[PDB]
């Protein structure tokens, strides 16, 4: 995961 | 200066990534010698170019090097999104999230299906979507909707809201970021 954040996953 | 901090941010998390299962590179950023970020980008593309044809252009090592490749390229995005993100996000300190930016990340309660209204960051946005950086633990990035969006100034008890730990953690996490801005409490 990137520092500035990985991509949310869908519910 | 404060590019040769980024740069240095960028090969150490690479480096960390390159734990998927060089030294020039990190001499000239080491020694601050980059003078632009094309330049460093190019340097980068040339040594993917150099380990794929020292390997194969399907050895697990090309896997590997092409995957690093493309996340020095997002850094290297991200850095300019907002360069003071960038170094929140690496730097780190206590409530690092909290601290505003010049200028200042537009509100939003965003709505994903199944989680409800979360709070977050707006990091960029085009007619149909907007990127999000949500509040609260991992703070994930999303593109949300443009409808799934809301303005942080309505009430959050007029919003579809699923109060688990992590959404309050979240609030939290908002409503110090939002003390912060007007106190303008900029990290230092
Ligand atoms: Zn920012």
């Amino acid at each position: 995961a990137p520092a500035t954040g990985g991509v949310k996953k869908p519910h | 200066q404060e590019m040769g901090t980024y740069l240095r941010f960028i090969v150490s998390r690479m480096k960390e990534r390159a734990i998927d299962l060089v030294p020039t590179i990190q001499e000239k950023v080491n020694e601050g010698k980059y003078r632009s970020y094309e330049e460093f980008k190019a340097d980068a593309q040339l040594l993917l170019h150099n380990t794929v044809i020292f390997y194969g252009a399907a050895s697990a090592q090309a896997d590997i090097a092409r995957m690093l490749y493309k996340d020095t390229c997002h850094e290297l995005d991200e850095l300019q999104l907002c360069k003071n993100c960038f170094y929140l996000s690496n730097a780190r300190p206590d409530n690092w999230f909290c601290y505003p930016c010049i200028p200042n990340h537009e509100l939003v309660w965003a709505k994903m299906k199944g989680f409800g209204f979360w709070p977050a960051k707006v990091m960029q946005k085009e007619d149909n979507q907007v990127d999000v950086r949500f509040f609260g633990h991992h703070h994930q990035r999303a593109w949300i909707p443009s409808e799934n969006i809301q303005d942080i100034t309505v009430n959050v008890h007029r919003l579809h809201v699923k109060r688990s730990m992590g959404w309050k953690k979240a609030c939290d996490e908002l409503e110090l970021h939002q003390r912060f801005l007007r106190e303008g409490r900029f990290w230092k």
